[PDB]
């Protein structure tokens, strides 16, 4: 299933690259360390709501 | 915005407002980043001259989060017409950097065929705007936002009395009462994933607005992004 999978577990993007799950994130954000999550590189990262 | 709610604070921070000569809203539209705003192509053919506003809830009081941006350049999409309503699409480069705070800040683009399997196969989708709450009726001083379930192609496309191209796509309700309306036109449409929200269309039309057996129709953002890429490069 992979990618079709509960999107791979990725928390964005998700694509397969030699039939293996591939995650990557949205400009604003860094692939974490495990490569399935996105971290954000600034206080107003894109698609966040403000709830400040 | 028929039906719906009011964007409570911080809840639709990557709205914009297409604002005229006479300082009030035309139009919506989406930050994408601090120089670029996404709206639609139709929504260029009125008002001569206009600014965007980002950051504001409610037209009438100066609030204090608001904040005004002149347009450098426009870039209208060439193969749109009035004629088809296809390719409603453009994108705004402003003269200075939007700075990001509390009610600002951009909606994430997503890529094409992520969005296309992930996105738009989700039951539902947001739009918002300082749009007309009834057909009939004066632009909404509050921003309102509605939950909108993506309507099958099919069934979108022998409902509508008008060619739906692959640029566009349904969203809204057969009965219910709640639907996108004049005014909303170049505003948001974005599809949230793990608390994360995409943008995944643009307001453009419909037959009136909240009409029994008619939807909401969009413009699909998933087929622009590389015209949007090269936009922003521009
Ligand atoms: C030019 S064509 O007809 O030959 C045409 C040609 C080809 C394809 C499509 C169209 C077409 C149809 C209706 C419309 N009319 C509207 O889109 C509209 C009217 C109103 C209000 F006046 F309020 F009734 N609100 N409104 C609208 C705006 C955004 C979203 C939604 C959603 N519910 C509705 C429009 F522009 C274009
Ligand atoms: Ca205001």
């Amino acid at each position: 299933k992979l990618c079709s999978l509960d999107n791979g577990d990725c928390d964005q993007f998700c694509h397969e690259e030699q039939n293996s799950v591939v995650c990557s994130c949205a400009r604003g954000y860094t692939l974490a360390d495990n490569g399935k999550a996105c971290i954000p590189t600034g206080p107003y990262p894109c698609g966040k709501q403000t709830l400040e | 915005i028929v039906g719906g709610q009011e964007c409570k604070d911080g809840e639709c921070p990557w709205q914009a407002l297409l604002i005229n000569e006479e300082n009030e809203g035309f139009c919506g539209g989406t930050i994408l980043s601090e120089f670029y705003i996404l709206t639609a192509a139709h929504c260029l053919y009125q008002a001569k001259r206009f600014k965007v506003r980002v950051g504001d809830r409610n037209t009438e009081q100066e609030e204090g989060g608001e904040a005004v941006h002149e347009v450098e350049v426009v870039i209208k999409h060439n193969r749109f017409t009035k004629e088809t309503y296809d390719f409603d699409i453009a994108v705004l480069r402003l003269k200075t950097p939007i700075t990001f705070r509390m009610n600002v800040a951009p909606a994430c683009l997503p890529e094409r065929d992520w969005a296309e399997s992930t996105l738009m196969t989700q039951k539902t989708g947001i739009v918002s705007g300082f749009g007309r709450t009834h057909e009939k009726g004066r632009q909404s001083t509050r921003l309102k936002m509605l939950e909108v379930p993506y309507v099958d192609r099919n069934s979108c496309k022998l409902s509508s009395s008008f060619i739906i191209t692959q640029n566009m796509f349904c969203a809204g309700y057969d009965t219910k009462q709640e639907d996108a309306c004049q005014g909303d036109s170049g505003g948001p449409h974005v599809t949230r994933f793990k608390d994360t929200y995409f943008v995944t269309g643009i307001v453009s039309w419909g037959e009136g607005c909240a009409r029994k057996g008619k939807y909401g129709i969009y413009t699909k953002v998933t087929a622009f992004l590389k015209w949007i890429d090269r936009s922003m490069k521009t």
